[PDB]
């Protein structure tokens, strides 16, 4: 999750997407071609240093 | 379930999208595409490749 | 010969007249994907 002026920039590994929620959510994934680089990167584990 | 699309059939369950192409279920299923061809249809065309 | 024609794959479409059928679309499919699901098919046919 990033926050930034435009939005909230967060990845959901269960749809497998790149969303931002800007009032309504948008799947830059989608919208820019990103779905199978996420679908092949996404685990289950959560993030650690 | 969590990250992955599951499926139960005959007693068994089938993780999807996991195995070898084609091959439901251990059995193997064909695929095929039809679409009409219908270019300048008031005239009568011979089909040649 | 004489003429060609071009043929997309953007879905599938029916209940449609075949003299109005649309160039862009298919008939009918049976385990196809036209969306880019383990690699960068998307807009192209590709095994289920």
């Amino acid at each position: 999750i990033a926050e930034s002026p435009s939005g909230l920039y967060f990845i959901d590994n269960e749809t497998n997407s790149l969303y931002l929620f800007n009032g309504e959510i948008v799947s830059l994934s989608d919208k820019l071609g990103f779905r199978q680089w996420i679908s092949t990167h996404n685990v289950h584990v959560n993030w650690e240093p | 379930v969590s990250s992955e699309f599951y499926a139960f059939k005959d007693g068994k369950m089938w993780e999807q999208f996991a195995g070898d192409y084609n091959m439901f279920f251990g059995e193997y299923k064909p695929f095929s595409i039809t679409f009409v061809a219908n270019a300048e249809e008031p005239n009568d065309k011979i089909f040649n490749t | 010969a004489l003429k060609k024609e071009q043929h997309f794959f953007k879905g599938m479409q029916r209940d449609l007249s075949v003299s109005k059928f649309n160039p862009e679309y298919a008939f009918d499919a049976q385990n196809i994907r036209i969306t880019a699901r383990e690699h960068d098919t998307l807009l192209s046919v590709s095994n289920e």
